[PDB]
């Protein structure tokens, strides 16, 4: 960015953290970590 | 009453009589082998 004649340049290694974990499942805005099964690996009495 | 017991008796209807009744049939179960092992995924539609 540049505002007067300055350059700032921000990051990078925040600590590469994340919270979301590789599957999401998103419902009524809230966000779970479910290990969600494939198109076509999905049982009865079960999501999906 | 003191004059005189004339009594008598009189049938009790709606006496309880067999028939055949009409049961739920429970959802099916998922039955996964496995070496000297049955696995067994049920999911019950009411208290089975």
């Amino acid at each position: 960015v540049n505002f007067n004649g300055v350059k700032i340049t921000a990051g990078p290694l925040s600590t590469a953290w994340t919270p979301f974990d590789r599957k999401i499942v998103q419902y009524a805005g809230e966000i779970y970590n479910y290990d969600f099964p494939e198109y076509g690996a999905g049982q009865p009495g079960a999501f999906g | 009453a003191a004059g005189a017991t004339l009594k008598g008796k009189l049938h009790v209807p709606f006496l309880l009589a067999d028939g055949k009744c009409t049961v739920p049939l429970a959802p099916e179960p998922m039955i996964t082998f496995g070496f000297r092992s049955v696995s067994l995924k049920l999911h019950p539609k009411n208290p089975t």
